[PDB]
């Protein structure tokens, strides 16, 4: 430390930690003197550089300080950085490291501020030079180790950053503001950016990103699809790069609105397509949603390849995983027209194939009952409901539906429901429809009716490829003038096909939707079947449904029930969709009245959603205001006002689980106290308000998926024991079905007790024990979830009419929607060319390790299970393929997604 | 100091004498006088006050505003 | 007299604090969510109209002046 | 401390039946130290008082103020069975 | 530095925000009842002494 002289090259570096002479006087003087030194500095410039380098390892704040104090200095008062020109431009290197040790070495609160300002402005007009650059890079990757560059480095990226994000909160922009001094474009800082980028995306991962989203644009992003799919395999593996990309997008998707969010993710589809693997492409593709890229992917596979191959059986194997069906109609008849064969790929693309490989499943799962055995009254029209609700999926229970005595004992609305419950035992199967039949055939209009419902229900996993469509049947009891008749025939229509919106079934649909000037209340099914439809893809956001909304409230505000379900059948319509439904909110509005300020508050969920949190802070305003303004004078109307309230509460849940399903995983966590804050402010204040807010939690749980299964819904039910509307427990046990037999466990023990320990009603009766047979499959035959499966991120189609019951004091009427409960998640095999039926091994995790990617992606060590297992809920849904070491490698990945694996032996 | 003395009846004879002094004088005149009135407001809305505090806010705000506000 | 009466402003003041209390809660969000909101005002309407926001009307910090009559 | 058990509550009662007012003067002299500390009158309070609130006309037409010795053995009987009222302490000049 | 953002941008707003609703819904539990769960308080509080 101390100066030692110039006895050797080792004591030299001393001589120069106290006072360089080097760097300092000699050169001080030259510079204030001759202009013939200009030459002498020239040479000098490489000395000084090397000084530096050796003394970088020096970590002690007073040594660089006053070292290079004078230096510091002579920027404004000697040299005056332009007595020679070029010479002091070029002459920055070492003065730039100068001005950083005042800044950040040392702190001196004045000067430290001041500084930053004089760093930027030089950081830029030394980037022409793209020496700045190489300033940068000798510290980034660096040759020395001091803990004093780990601090000092950030504060140079920062500089860039500072201007750009101000760009989007000041409009004036530029070097106008003071507070950098620097031009926001301009050829002299884009070429430094594109050169900084480079060496910071090899050894670091933190500016990267915040480029991108301080732009603004999807252009940034497009910059950096050239790059990285040069890095793809040669410097470092396909897996990595796709790693990068996602982290990127899910973590800046909370402040993303609307339009900027959906203009970055399609860069990353891109990435995604030039490189590799075609497998990270459909995922994406699909998020989006749009028809456009769907096809692309599945295009790329099938048409240039002559021959059969892999390739398309790869592209029936993609747009099949979508249960939506959304992906299947698209994909479906380009396999005709190359024709090699028609037969295979015609049948694989459809859910056809789907139900075959249930059967295997089944198999191992066998078949427990536990029906009711209660009889007579209304106690009877419980249990016939019952054997449909535990035997959900492909199951066959055949013989006791032929006993044709349990069956005719139903009366009124309970005969239509009892018919529509035995559609569910042949759910997502051909074979069934006969049961069906005898009835329809013969007696009273009613079990006509309920008939129609079950096709509907059976028709859910065969609706594809021709291959006998829901449509076929259907249309014939469309025209039939009877209303039961027709109501029924459009809501099996809707739930079969789901999302597909196919010529034929979405045309059938669009004349009608559009007669509510008659006053009929089981008409609502008009609209609603249309808005299941619908969703899955991009709305049109259509106008027979906008039109019939209004009709139908000039005509009549009698049938409170009709109005109500009309509301949310428009909300439910604009999901798959936000951007467009910013207009609609306005549009809706035009026409005021306070019946009219109840569909508002619903549509602004969807219109908001993925930024929403404004949304949030609006729907709770909302809640506070009946109650706030009695508040202030302290120290027909009917209809209108309960339409109003009961909106809001459907619409704040709605909001939240849509947020926190695409936002951070750990805001999922956050938003279900919030919950609890609402229901206990409400409980209190208003007594009308507490029992629709009761119902609404349960399927806030099951759209939100909550991580905890275990302690809430269990807590939170016996408080709802003494609370009246046993409906309640329904919404529940949606969420608590889960991987069957986990949570569950604790679920029937807990439902039962109340029911079985109470009876005061038999009214009340009848929704605990629905409820109760719902959460289990035995020996988990299958599990529900409102998500896709696929994406995490993802919704679902066919859970839309769960989502839809339970915004209404429970009805008889209401029971026969209750039957249909849609929303199956495939058993993954592992396929063959013979279409083998059995899995090798897999790894399950309950828990990802992984903080790169908030998904986190599977573990390669996890613990290791059997073949022909169920893909397990949460607490095992991290799943690796275990495969590898029998030499056999995915063609599919699999993370956990529905998707059936697949492999290719060497 | 006299309004807060910890003593009861010290604190009743303050009030009282507080107004006394400032018998109806204008509230922009004297920002004082608007002060004072809010005092007794909250000494008779405060269960924690002593029978005794609650007896001179009352006496002393119908001296302070005496006579329709004329005397 | 003055106002003297209230027992219905409670409401009015907590909510009134409440929403600027969840504007910081907020904040995280709240700036990416901004940079999104300025160019899409200044596009389309900034509120219904688009006059006179070049300060934040025309005038930036204080613009009070003192009083000559009263206190 | 001074206060009144049951038992002494019947004692007071007949006092009150002999003289309509009369007073009782508890004496503690072993939580006494300055000769006047822990000593207290003590007054029966009527049944009616309570319900009709004809209880507080003592603390008006006097000094209105009740000096406690114990704070907390006062207050527990102050509403139960008795009202106390402060004591005063005289003599003449020959006596001083 | 962006998955990191990505995880702390929802856990910190929701939790931020139930936070932030305990505060005013805790005040507006109180004005609902005043004589209908209030009783119950009352009688509790003096045989308890």
């Amino acid at each position: 430390m101390v100066d030692e002289s110039d006895k050797k090259q080792q004591t030299i570096d001393e001589q120069s930690q106290i006072s360089p002479e080097k760097q300092t006087p000699n050169k001080k003087d030259k510079k204030k003197e001759e202009e013939e030194q200009l030459s002498e500095e020239d040479a000098k410039l490489k000395t000084d550089l090397e000084l530096l380098v050796e003394r970088l390892k020096e970590d002690d704040s007073s040594l660089y300080e006053a070292s290079l104090n004078a230096l510091k200095e002579s920027i404004k008062n000697s040299t005056s950085s332009m007595t020679a020109v070029p010479k002091p431009l070029k002459f920055l290197r070492p003065t730039y490291p100068d001005l950083c040790s005042i800044y950040d070495k040392w702190t001196d609160p004045n000067l430290k501020s001041s500084l930053a300002d004089v760093l930027s402005i030089l950081a830029m007009t030394y980037s022409e030079n793209g020496k700045h650059d190489s300033l940068r890079y000798r510290l980034l990757s660096d040759v020395s180790d001091f803990e004093g560059w780990g601090h000092e480095y950030i504060r140079h990226l920062a500089l860039e950053i500072g201007e750009v994000y101000n760009d989007q909160v000041e409009k004036d922009a530029e070097d106008e503001t003071s507070s950098d001094g620097s031009k926001s474009d301009g050829s002299a800082a884009t070429s430094g950016f594109e050169f900084s980028k480079e060496d910071t995306l090899r050894l670091c991962l933190d500016i990267v990103p915040y480029f991108l989203k301080h732009n603004g644009e999807e252009d940034a992003v497009d910059l950096l699809l050239e790059i990285e799919s040069i890095d793809k395999l040669p410097q470092f593996v396909d897996e990595n790069t796709f790693q990068r990309v996602c982290q990127y997008m899910v973590a800046c998707v909370p402040l993303l609105p609307p339009p900027e969010d959906v203009a970055f993710l399609k860069t990353a589809y891109s990435i995604y397509l030039s490189q590799n693997e075609l497998t990270d492409a459909i995922a994406l593709a699909v998020r989006l949603g749009e028809e456009d890229m769907i096809r692309s992917v599945f295009d790329a596979t099938s048409d240039p390849v002559m021959h059969k191959q892999l390739a398309y059986i790869l592209a029936a194997q993609k747009t099949s995983f979508e249960y939506e069906g959304v992906q299947d109609i698209i994909g479906n008849g380009k396999l005709s027209e190359h024709f090699l064969y028609l037969a295979k790929e015609l049948n694989l693309t459809g859910p056809k194939v789907p139900e075959d490989i249930y059967k295997s499943h089944l198999d191992n799962s066998k078949s427990v009952f536990s029906s009711a055995g209660l009889d007579s009254a209304q106690q009877n029209l419980a249990s016939s409901f019952v054997n449909g609700f535990l035997n959900l999926g492909y199951c066959n229970d055949k013989l006791i539906v032929d006993n044709d005595n349990w069956v005719y004992k139903t009366k009124g609305d309970g005969m239509t429901s009892a018919v529509a419950s035995i559609g569910s035992i042949y759910q997502w199967n051909l074979d069934g429809l006969q049961q069906l039949d005898k009835y329809l055939y013969v007696d009273e209009p009613e079990v006509k009716a309920g008939a129609l419902l079950g096709i509907g229900i059976s028709a859910s996993g065969v609706h594809d490829g021709e291959v006998e469509p829901a449509l076929l049947l259907l249309q014939d009891y469309v025209t039939n003038p009877d209303t039961k008749i027709s109501s029924a025939a459009i809501l099996g229509l809707g739930i079969a096909f789901a999302g597909s919106k196919n010529d034929e079934v979405l045309g059938l649909l669009l004349p009608i939707a559009a007669s509510t000037d008659l006053p009929i209340e089981t008409a609502a099914m008009a609209s609603l079947a249309l808005a299941h439809v619908f969703v899955g893809t991009c709305n049109g956001d259509i106008t027979t449904s906008i039109m019939d909304n209004f009709l139908e409230r000039t005509a009549i505000e009698l049938k409170t029930d009709w109005v109500r379900f009309l509301a949310l059948a428009l909300g439910i319509l604009y999901m798959g969709q936000g951007e467009q439904v910013d207009d609609v909110l306005e549009t809706i509005s035009a026409i005021e009245h306070p019946m009219t300020s109840a569909i508002e508050v619903l549509v602004g969920s969807c219109a908001y959603t993925g930024t929403g949190d404004v949304l949030l802070i609006q729907d709770l305003l909302h809640r506070l205001t009946p109650k706030n303004v009695k508040g202030e004078e302290d120290a027909e109307i009917k209809s209108e006002e309960k339409k109003g309230k009961s909106s809001d509460k459907d619409a704040t849940t709605d909001g939240k689980n849509d947020d926190e399903e695409e936002e951070k995983e750990a805001g999922i966590v956050d938003e279900l106290a919030y919950a609890v804050l609402g229901i206990a402010l409400i409980a209190l204040g208003e007594d009308i308000g507490k029992e629709m807010s009761l119902r609404h939690f349960g399927h806030l749980m099951h759209y939100g998926n909550e991580h905890i299964r275990r302690m809430v819904p269990l807590a939170m039910g016996i408080v709802s024991v003494s609370d009246p509307q046993m409906k309640v427990f329904d919404t529940l046990t949606r969420f608590s079905h889960d991987a069957d037999l986990e949570v569950s466990m604790n679920s029937i023990f807990a439902m039962g007790l109340c029911g079985a320990g109470t009876n005061n009603a038999r009214l009340a009766q009848l929704l605990r024990q629905l409820a109760s047979y719902y959460s289990r499959e035995q020996d988990a035959l299958f599990i529900t979830r409102l998500a896709q499966g696929l994406l995490h991120l993802g919704k679902g189609t066919m859970t839309m009419d769960v989502f839809n019951d339970a915004h209404v004091l429970n009805k008889v009427t209401l029971a026969s929607i209750l039957t249909t409960a849609v929303g199956l998640v495939s058993p993954s095999f592992m396929l063959k060319h013979h279409q083998l039926f059995y899995m090798l091994n897999a790894g399950i995790r309950p828990k990802f390790i992984l903080a790169l990617n908030d998904e986190g992606e599977p573990i390669k060590v996890n613990v290791r299970v059997g073949q022909a297992v169920e893909t397990v809920g949460q607490a095992g849904r991290p799943k690796k393929i275990t495969g590898w070491i029998t030499q056999s490698t995915p063609v599919l990945l699999n993370h956990g997604e529905r998707a059936e694996l697949e492999t290719d032996e060497y | 100091p006299l309004t807060k003395d910890p003593v009861d009846f010290v604190r009743q004879a303050a009030m009282i004498a507080l107004s006394m002094i400032l018998i109806q004088q204008t509230e922009k005149l004297n920002p004082q006088v608007a002060d004072i009135n809010k005092n007794f407001l909250s000494v008779i809305t405060n269960k924690h006050q002593e029978g005794l505090a609650k007896f001179g806010a009352c006496v002393a705000q119908g001296i302070m505003n005496a006579g329709g506000r004329n005397v | 007299p003055r106002m003297y009466e209230e027992a219905s402003g409670k409401e009015v003041e907590k909510v009134a604090t409440a929403v600027l209390s969840t504007t910081a809660r907020a904040k995280a969000r709240a700036k990416k969510t901004k940079k999104e909101k300025g160019p899409n005002e200044e596009e389309k309407k900034k509120e219904h109209e688009e006059k006179e926001k070049e300060r934040e009307t025309n005038k930036k910090g204080i613009k009070e002046t003192k009083e000559n009559d009263e206190e | 401390g001074c206060w009144l058990s049951s038992v002494d509550v019947n004692t007071q009662k007949s006092f009150e039946q002999l003289n309509s007012r009369a007073v009782a003067v508890v004496v503690d002299p072993i939580q006494s130290v300055k000769g006047k500390v822990v000593i207290d009158a003590f007054r029966l309070i009527d049944t009616g008082a309570l319900i009709n609130n004809l209880e507080p006309r003592q603390t008006t037409s006097n000094t209105g103020l009740l000096n406690k010795a114990n704070i907390q053995a006062l207050i527990h009987g102050l509403n139960r069975h008795y009202y106390s009222l402060n004591i005063d302490y005289h003599k003449t000049a020959k006596e001083t | 530095t962006r998955c990191k953002l990505k995880l702390l941008r929802m856990e910190r707003i929701k939790d931020h925000l139930l936070l932030e609703e305990e505060f005013v819904s805790n005040s507006e539990i109180l004005k609902p009842f005043e004589k209908k769960q209030e009783e119950e308080k009352k009688q509790l509080e003096e045989i308890r002494g």
